Protein backbone atom coordinates (compact mmCIF):
# COMPACT_ATOMS: atom_id res chain seq x y z
CA UNK A 1 0.00 0.00 0.00
CA UNK A 2 1.04 3.52 -0.80
CA UNK A 3 -0.52 6.74 0.57
CA UNK A 4 -0.76 9.37 -2.17
CA UNK A 5 -1.09 13.09 -1.46
CA UNK A 6 -1.91 15.92 -3.84
CA UNK A 7 -1.34 19.68 -3.71
CA UNK A 8 -2.27 22.87 -5.56
CA UNK A 9 -3.61 22.45 -9.16
CA UNK A 10 -3.07 18.70 -8.92
CA UNK A 11 -5.29 18.56 -5.81
CA UNK A 12 -7.97 20.78 -7.38
CA UNK A 13 -8.15 18.64 -10.53
CA UNK A 14 -8.19 15.21 -8.80
CA UNK A 15 -10.75 16.48 -6.26
CA UNK A 16 -9.06 15.05 -3.14
CA UNK A 17 -6.19 15.75 -0.69
CA UNK A 18 -5.14 12.15 -0.36
CA UNK A 19 -5.88 8.55 -1.20
CA UNK A 20 -4.50 5.19 0.00
CA UNK A 21 -3.89 2.80 -2.92
CA UNK A 22 -3.57 -0.89 -1.96
CA UNK A 23 -1.35 -1.98 -4.84
CA UNK A 24 2.36 -2.36 -5.63
CA UNK A 25 4.17 -0.33 -8.28
CA UNK A 26 7.92 -0.42 -9.07
CA UNK A 27 8.39 3.36 -9.40
CA UNK A 28 6.75 6.74 -8.94
CA UNK A 29 6.27 6.87 -12.73
CA UNK A 30 4.50 3.49 -12.76
CA UNK A 31 2.15 4.74 -10.04
CA UNK A 32 1.64 8.02 -11.93
CA UNK A 33 0.72 6.22 -15.17
CA UNK A 34 -1.80 3.95 -13.45
CA UNK A 35 -3.45 6.84 -11.55
CA UNK A 36 -3.57 9.02 -14.70
CA UNK A 37 -5.32 6.24 -16.65
CA UNK A 38 -8.38 6.25 -14.31
CA UNK A 39 -10.24 9.06 -16.17
CA UNK A 40 -9.89 12.36 -18.09
CA UNK A 41 -9.60 14.49 -14.93
CA UNK A 42 -6.88 12.22 -13.58
CA UNK A 43 -4.89 12.41 -16.85
CA UNK A 44 -5.16 16.23 -16.79
CA UNK A 45 -4.02 16.36 -13.17
CA UNK A 46 -1.03 13.99 -13.55
CA UNK A 47 0.11 15.11 -17.00
CA UNK A 48 3.55 16.77 -17.56
CA UNK A 49 7.36 16.89 -17.65
CA UNK A 50 7.00 19.76 -15.13
CA UNK A 51 5.12 17.66 -12.50
CA UNK A 52 7.05 17.05 -9.27
CA UNK A 53 7.03 14.13 -6.81
CA UNK A 54 8.17 13.41 -3.29
CA UNK A 55 8.62 10.06 -1.61
CA UNK A 56 8.66 10.09 2.21
CA UNK A 57 8.89 13.92 2.12
CA UNK A 58 12.01 14.11 -0.10
CA UNK A 59 11.90 15.44 -3.70
CA UNK A 60 12.63 12.57 -6.04
CA UNK A 61 12.98 11.68 -9.75
CA UNK A 62 10.10 9.72 -11.29
CA UNK A 63 12.23 6.55 -11.56
CA UNK A 64 12.48 6.41 -7.74
CA UNK A 65 11.41 2.98 -6.40
CA UNK A 66 8.29 2.51 -4.27
CA UNK A 67 7.53 0.05 -1.41
CA UNK A 68 4.66 -0.74 0.89
CA UNK A 69 4.22 2.00 3.46
CA UNK A 70 5.65 4.89 1.40
CA UNK A 71 4.08 8.35 1.29
CA UNK A 72 4.03 9.73 -2.25
CA UNK A 73 3.06 13.26 -3.21
CA UNK A 74 2.39 14.72 -6.63
CA UNK A 75 2.43 18.50 -7.09
CA UNK A 76 3.28 21.33 -9.48
CA UNK A 77 6.57 23.28 -9.59
CA UNK A 78 6.91 25.15 -6.26
CA UNK A 79 6.26 28.91 -6.01
CA UNK A 80 7.14 29.91 -2.46
CA UNK A 81 9.26 32.83 -1.31
CA UNK B 1 24.98 27.16 16.26
CA UNK B 2 21.21 27.43 16.69
CA UNK B 3 18.70 27.40 13.86
CA UNK B 4 15.11 28.73 14.04
CA UNK B 5 12.57 27.51 11.44
CA UNK B 6 8.95 28.70 11.50
CA UNK B 7 6.10 27.89 9.14
CA UNK B 8 2.76 29.41 10.11
CA UNK B 9 0.06 31.97 9.24
CA UNK B 10 1.09 34.53 11.89
CA UNK B 11 2.94 37.69 10.84
CA UNK B 12 6.58 38.20 11.83
CA UNK B 13 8.50 41.37 12.66
CA UNK B 14 12.12 41.88 11.60
CA UNK B 15 12.49 44.05 14.70
CA UNK B 16 11.53 41.05 16.85
CA UNK B 17 13.66 38.54 14.90
CA UNK B 18 16.86 40.56 14.53
CA UNK B 19 17.98 40.82 18.18
CA UNK B 20 18.20 37.00 18.62
CA UNK B 21 20.15 36.67 15.38
CA UNK B 22 22.55 39.46 16.38
CA UNK B 23 23.07 38.32 20.01
CA UNK B 24 26.45 36.58 19.61
CA UNK B 25 29.50 38.87 19.63
CA UNK B 26 31.54 36.32 17.65
CA UNK B 27 29.30 36.80 14.61
CA UNK B 28 30.54 40.08 13.14
CA UNK B 29 28.16 39.98 10.13
CA UNK B 30 24.35 39.79 10.03
CA UNK B 31 22.42 39.55 6.75
CA UNK B 32 18.61 39.57 6.47
CA UNK B 33 16.27 39.12 3.55
CA UNK B 34 12.55 39.90 3.60
CA UNK B 35 10.27 38.95 0.71
CA UNK B 36 6.86 40.64 0.50
CA UNK B 37 3.71 40.36 -1.61
CA UNK B 38 3.82 43.24 -4.16
CA UNK B 39 -7.23 44.06 -3.00
CA UNK B 40 -6.62 40.56 -4.35
CA UNK B 41 -5.75 38.01 -1.66
CA UNK B 42 -2.92 35.55 -2.22
CA UNK B 43 -3.06 32.15 -0.48
CA UNK B 44 0.01 30.06 0.29
CA UNK B 45 -0.60 26.34 0.30
CA UNK B 46 2.03 24.04 1.73
CA UNK B 47 2.85 20.37 2.43
CA UNK B 48 2.67 19.94 6.24
CA UNK B 49 5.74 18.16 7.58
CA UNK B 50 7.79 18.15 4.36
CA UNK B 51 7.89 21.96 4.33
CA UNK B 52 9.64 22.18 7.72
CA UNK B 53 11.91 19.26 6.81
CA UNK B 54 12.87 20.87 3.49
CA UNK B 55 13.69 24.19 5.14
CA UNK B 56 15.82 22.45 7.78
CA UNK B 57 17.68 20.56 5.00
CA UNK B 58 18.40 23.76 3.08
CA UNK B 59 19.93 25.39 6.15
CA UNK B 60 21.90 22.17 6.82
CA UNK B 61 23.42 22.36 3.34
CA UNK B 62 24.21 26.08 3.79
CA UNK B 63 26.09 25.21 6.99
CA UNK B 64 28.16 22.66 5.06
CA UNK B 65 29.24 25.33 2.54
CA UNK B 66 29.76 28.31 4.88
CA UNK B 67 30.78 28.79 8.54
CA UNK B 68 27.47 30.13 9.83
CA UNK B 69 26.37 31.17 13.31
CA UNK B 70 22.69 31.71 14.02
CA UNK B 71 20.17 31.18 11.20
CA UNK B 72 16.43 32.00 11.09
CA UNK B 73 14.03 31.07 8.26
CA UNK B 74 10.33 32.03 8.55
CA UNK B 75 7.75 31.42 5.82
CA UNK B 76 4.07 32.27 6.19
CA UNK B 77 1.06 30.30 4.94
CA UNK B 78 -2.67 30.82 4.56
CA UNK B 79 -4.19 34.03 3.21
CA UNK B 80 -1.94 37.03 2.72
CA UNK B 81 -2.48 40.48 1.22
CA UNK B 82 -0.44 42.84 -0.99
CA UNK B 83 2.27 44.37 1.18
CA UNK B 84 2.41 41.46 3.65
CA UNK B 85 5.84 40.07 4.44
CA UNK B 86 5.85 36.42 3.39
CA UNK B 87 9.40 35.21 4.03
CA UNK B 88 12.38 36.06 6.26
CA UNK B 89 15.92 34.66 6.11
CA UNK B 90 18.56 35.76 8.61
CA UNK B 91 22.16 34.48 8.63
CA UNK B 92 25.22 35.37 10.70
CA UNK B 93 28.91 34.69 10.12
CA UNK B 94 32.29 35.95 11.24
CA UNK B 95 32.65 37.84 7.92
CA UNK B 96 30.31 39.47 5.42
CA UNK B 97 30.83 37.38 2.26
CA UNK B 98 29.64 34.15 3.94
CA UNK B 99 26.52 35.84 5.33
CA UNK B 100 25.57 37.40 1.95
CA UNK B 101 26.28 34.21 0.01
CA UNK B 102 24.46 31.88 2.41
CA UNK B 103 21.49 34.23 2.68
CA UNK B 104 21.03 34.21 -1.12
CA UNK B 105 21.71 30.47 -1.38
CA UNK B 106 18.98 29.76 1.20
CA UNK B 107 16.44 31.83 -0.74
CA UNK B 108 17.39 30.31 -4.11
CA UNK B 109 16.95 26.80 -2.72
CA UNK B 110 13.75 27.73 -0.85
CA UNK B 111 12.30 28.97 -4.15
CA UNK B 112 13.02 25.64 -5.88
CA UNK B 113 12.88 22.99 -3.16
CA UNK B 114 10.40 24.09 -0.47
CA UNK B 115 6.84 22.77 -1.04
CA UNK B 116 4.82 25.99 -1.20
CA UNK B 117 2.32 27.11 -3.87
CA UNK B 118 0.86 30.61 -4.38
CA UNK B 119 -2.68 31.18 -5.67
CA UNK B 120 -3.83 34.76 -6.50
CA UNK B 121 -7.36 36.23 -6.33
CA UNK B 122 -8.04 38.46 -9.41
CA UNK B 123 -11.52 39.85 -10.37
CA UNK B 124 -12.73 36.85 -12.45
CA UNK B 125 -11.29 33.93 -10.43
CA UNK B 126 -8.22 32.35 -8.87
CA UNK B 127 -4.91 31.93 -10.72
CA UNK B 128 -1.95 29.78 -9.65
CA UNK B 129 1.35 31.65 -9.87
CA UNK B 130 3.79 30.22 -12.46
CA UNK B 131 7.30 29.14 -11.43
CA UNK B 132 10.33 30.62 -13.21
CA UNK B 133 13.24 28.85 -14.92
CA UNK B 134 15.42 31.77 -13.74
CA UNK B 135 14.98 30.47 -10.18
CA UNK B 136 16.20 27.01 -11.31
CA UNK B 137 19.30 28.77 -12.75
CA UNK B 138 19.81 30.76 -9.54
CA UNK B 139 19.74 27.57 -7.47
CA UNK B 140 21.93 25.31 -9.62
CA UNK B 141 24.76 27.86 -9.93
CA UNK B 142 25.85 27.23 -6.30
CA UNK C 1 13.68 56.70 -4.55
CA UNK C 2 14.86 58.09 -1.21
CA UNK C 3 18.30 57.53 0.28
CA UNK C 4 19.21 57.91 3.98
CA UNK C 5 22.91 58.39 4.91
CA UNK C 6 23.98 58.83 8.53
CA UNK C 7 27.47 59.24 9.99
CA UNK C 8 27.56 59.80 13.74
CA UNK C 9 28.51 58.37 17.14
CA UNK C 10 24.95 57.44 18.18
CA UNK C 11 23.86 53.78 18.12
CA UNK C 12 21.29 52.60 15.59
CA UNK C 13 18.61 49.91 15.84
CA UNK C 14 17.73 47.63 12.92
CA UNK C 15 14.23 47.47 14.38
CA UNK C 16 13.96 51.26 14.01
CA UNK C 17 15.57 51.38 10.53
CA UNK C 18 13.75 48.47 8.90
CA UNK C 19 10.16 49.80 8.84
CA UNK C 20 11.09 52.87 6.73
CA UNK C 21 13.03 50.70 4.30
CA UNK C 22 10.15 48.22 3.99
CA UNK C 23 7.35 50.83 3.69
CA UNK C 24 6.85 50.72 -0.10
CA UNK C 25 4.68 47.87 -1.41
CA UNK C 26 6.36 48.02 -4.83
CA UNK C 27 9.66 46.87 -3.33
CA UNK C 28 9.14 43.12 -2.91
CA UNK C 29 12.69 42.47 -1.61
CA UNK C 30 14.49 43.96 1.42
CA UNK C 31 18.12 43.10 2.23
CA UNK C 32 19.99 44.32 5.32
CA UNK C 33 23.58 43.98 6.43
CA UNK C 34 24.86 44.76 9.92
CA UNK C 35 28.58 44.79 10.72
CA UNK C 36 29.61 44.62 14.39
CA UNK C 37 32.82 44.86 16.42
CA UNK C 38 33.83 41.26 17.34
CA UNK C 39 37.36 45.28 27.11
CA UNK C 40 39.48 47.02 24.50
CA UNK C 41 37.82 50.08 22.96
CA UNK C 42 37.95 50.64 19.21
CA UNK C 43 37.81 54.22 17.87
CA UNK C 44 36.61 55.11 14.40
CA UNK C 45 38.21 58.18 12.93
CA UNK C 46 36.73 59.75 9.83
CA UNK C 47 37.14 62.64 7.34
CA UNK C 48 34.23 65.04 8.02
CA UNK C 49 32.45 66.00 4.81
CA UNK C 50 34.22 63.56 2.48
CA UNK C 51 32.82 60.59 4.41
CA UNK C 52 29.18 61.58 3.76
CA UNK C 53 30.01 62.50 0.16
CA UNK C 54 31.75 59.16 -0.44
CA UNK C 55 28.82 57.19 0.97
CA UNK C 56 26.36 59.15 -1.18
CA UNK C 57 28.53 58.45 -4.27
CA UNK C 58 28.64 54.71 -3.55
CA UNK C 59 24.85 54.53 -3.34
CA UNK C 60 24.62 56.64 -6.54
CA UNK C 61 26.76 54.10 -8.39
CA UNK C 62 24.69 51.20 -6.97
CA UNK C 63 21.55 52.88 -8.34
CA UNK C 64 23.18 53.06 -11.79
CA UNK C 65 23.81 49.29 -11.76
CA UNK C 66 20.57 48.05 -10.15
CA UNK C 67 16.94 49.25 -10.01
CA UNK C 68 16.82 50.12 -6.31
CA UNK C 69 14.05 51.56 -4.16
CA UNK C 70 14.87 52.85 -0.70
CA UNK C 71 18.47 52.69 0.54
CA UNK C 72 19.88 53.36 4.03
CA UNK C 73 23.60 53.45 4.96
CA UNK C 74 24.61 54.22 8.57
CA UNK C 75 28.20 54.18 9.83
CA UNK C 76 29.18 55.06 13.39
CA UNK C 77 32.23 57.01 14.58
CA UNK C 78 33.97 57.76 17.86
CA UNK C 79 34.58 55.14 20.53
CA UNK C 80 32.92 51.76 20.18
CA UNK C 81 33.12 48.52 22.15
CA UNK C 82 33.20 44.81 21.27
CA UNK C 83 29.69 43.80 20.29
CA UNK C 84 28.65 47.28 19.12
CA UNK C 85 27.02 47.52 15.72
CA UNK C 86 29.20 49.75 13.56
CA UNK C 87 27.58 49.72 10.12
CA UNK C 88 24.14 49.17 8.56
CA UNK C 89 23.24 48.88 4.87
CA UNK C 90 19.64 48.40 3.77
CA UNK C 91 18.53 48.07 0.13
CA UNK C 92 15.17 47.37 -1.51
CA UNK C 93 14.30 46.25 -5.02
CA UNK C 94 11.45 44.64 -6.92
CA UNK C 95 13.35 41.31 -6.88
CA UNK C 96 15.83 39.58 -4.59
CA UNK C 97 18.97 39.32 -6.75
CA UNK C 98 19.27 43.12 -7.15
CA UNK C 99 18.86 43.70 -3.40
CA UNK C 100 21.49 41.06 -2.46
CA UNK C 101 23.95 42.22 -5.13
CA UNK C 102 23.61 45.93 -4.38
CA UNK C 103 23.82 45.36 -0.63
CA UNK C 104 27.15 43.53 -1.02
CA UNK C 105 28.44 46.01 -3.62
CA UNK C 106 27.75 48.91 -1.23
CA UNK C 107 29.69 47.22 1.58
CA UNK C 108 32.62 46.26 -0.69
CA UNK C 109 32.94 49.84 -1.90
CA UNK C 110 32.44 51.29 1.61
CA UNK C 111 35.34 49.12 2.79
CA UNK C 112 37.67 50.49 0.09
CA UNK C 113 36.46 54.01 -0.65
CA UNK C 114 34.91 55.50 2.51
CA UNK C 115 37.40 57.50 4.64
CA UNK C 116 37.23 55.68 7.97
CA UNK C 117 40.11 54.33 10.09
CA UNK C 118 39.89 51.90 13.05
CA UNK C 119 42.28 52.07 16.02
CA UNK C 120 42.16 49.31 18.70
CA UNK C 121 43.01 49.56 22.42
CA UNK C 122 45.03 46.46 23.54
CA UNK C 123 46.83 46.16 26.95
CA UNK C 124 50.15 47.80 25.96
CA UNK C 125 48.93 50.58 23.62
CA UNK C 126 46.89 51.50 20.56
CA UNK C 127 47.13 49.64 17.25
CA UNK C 128 45.76 50.77 13.88
CA UNK C 129 43.83 48.02 12.10
CA UNK C 130 45.43 46.86 8.82
CA UNK C 131 43.45 46.95 5.56
CA UNK C 132 43.07 43.77 3.49
CA UNK C 133 43.86 43.16 -0.19
CA UNK C 134 40.88 40.76 -0.20
CA UNK C 135 38.61 43.80 0.18
CA UNK C 136 40.27 45.41 -2.89
CA UNK C 137 39.48 42.17 -4.80
CA UNK C 138 35.88 42.15 -3.53
CA UNK C 139 35.36 45.73 -4.74
CA UNK C 140 37.01 45.52 -8.17
CA UNK C 141 35.12 42.37 -9.22
CA UNK C 142 31.88 44.38 -9.73
CA UNK D 1 47.80 77.99 -1.58
CA UNK D 2 46.72 74.49 -0.73
CA UNK D 3 45.10 73.31 2.54
CA UNK D 4 46.50 69.94 3.57
CA UNK D 5 44.70 67.59 5.97
CA UNK D 6 45.99 64.46 7.66
CA UNK D 7 44.27 61.43 9.21
CA UNK D 8 45.04 58.34 11.30
CA UNK D 9 48.74 57.25 11.46
CA UNK D 10 49.67 60.06 9.08
CA UNK D 11 48.12 62.62 11.45
CA UNK D 12 49.77 61.07 14.53
CA UNK D 13 53.23 61.10 12.92
CA UNK D 14 53.06 64.66 11.47
CA UNK D 15 51.62 65.97 14.77
CA UNK D 16 48.84 68.10 13.24
CA UNK D 17 45.31 67.81 11.73
CA UNK D 18 45.90 70.36 9.02
CA UNK D 19 48.22 72.95 7.56
CA UNK D 20 47.85 75.65 4.88
CA UNK D 21 50.87 75.71 2.53
CA UNK D 22 51.28 78.94 0.50
CA UNK D 23 53.09 77.44 -2.47
CA UNK D 24 52.28 75.96 -5.89
CA UNK D 25 52.93 72.34 -6.84
CA UNK D 26 51.99 70.63 -10.14
CA UNK D 27 50.68 67.38 -8.59
CA UNK D 28 49.78 65.64 -5.36
CA UNK D 29 53.08 63.70 -5.65
CA UNK D 30 55.09 66.92 -5.98
CA UNK D 31 53.42 68.25 -2.84
CA UNK D 32 54.00 64.93 -1.06
CA UNK D 33 57.73 64.93 -1.90
CA UNK D 34 58.23 68.50 -0.68
CA UNK D 35 56.32 67.89 2.58
CA UNK D 36 58.18 64.59 3.21
CA UNK D 37 61.55 66.33 2.79
CA UNK D 38 60.95 68.68 5.79
CA UNK D 39 62.26 66.22 8.44
CA UNK D 40 62.50 62.54 9.52
CA UNK D 41 58.98 62.48 11.04
CA UNK D 42 57.52 63.94 7.86
CA UNK D 43 59.29 61.34 5.67
CA UNK D 44 57.97 58.54 7.92
CA UNK D 45 54.44 59.95 7.78
CA UNK D 46 54.31 60.47 3.98
CA UNK D 47 56.26 57.37 2.94
CA UNK D 48 54.63 54.56 0.88
CA UNK D 49 53.01 53.02 -2.22
CA UNK D 50 50.04 52.29 0.10
CA UNK D 51 49.46 55.98 1.06
CA UNK D 52 46.18 57.45 -0.20
CA UNK D 53 45.23 61.00 -1.25
CA UNK D 54 42.09 63.00 -1.86
CA UNK D 55 41.73 66.30 -3.68
CA UNK D 56 38.55 68.28 -2.93
CA UNK D 57 37.13 65.21 -1.11
CA UNK D 58 37.54 62.75 -4.02
CA UNK D 59 40.07 59.87 -3.95
CA UNK D 60 42.73 60.56 -6.54
CA UNK D 61 45.96 59.15 -8.04
CA UNK D 62 49.19 60.89 -7.01
CA UNK D 63 49.65 62.39 -10.50
CA UNK D 64 46.44 64.43 -10.01
CA UNK D 65 47.05 68.16 -10.68
CA UNK D 66 46.82 70.79 -7.93
CA UNK D 67 45.68 74.46 -8.04
CA UNK D 68 45.31 77.33 -5.64
CA UNK D 69 42.38 76.75 -3.30
CA UNK D 70 42.41 72.93 -3.36
CA UNK D 71 41.93 70.79 -0.26
CA UNK D 72 44.36 67.88 -0.19
CA UNK D 73 44.28 65.02 2.28
CA UNK D 74 46.87 62.33 2.93
CA UNK D 75 45.85 59.17 4.80
CA UNK D 76 46.42 55.43 5.12
CA UNK D 77 44.38 52.68 3.42
CA UNK D 78 40.80 52.89 4.80
CA UNK D 79 39.52 50.38 7.37
CA UNK D 80 35.84 51.17 7.88
CA UNK D 81 32.91 48.77 7.91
Amino acid sequence: MVKVLFFAQVRELVGTDATEVAADFPTVEALRQHMAAQSDRWALALEDGKLLAAVNQTLVSFDHPLTDGDEVAFFPPVTGG
Amino acid sequence: AETKIVVGPQPFSVGEEYPWLAERDEDGAVVTFTGKVRVNALTLEHYPGMTEKALAEIVDEARNRWPLGRVTVIHRIGELWPGDEIVFVGVTSAHRSSAFEAGQFIMDYLKTRAPFWKREATPEGDRWVEARESDQQAAKRW
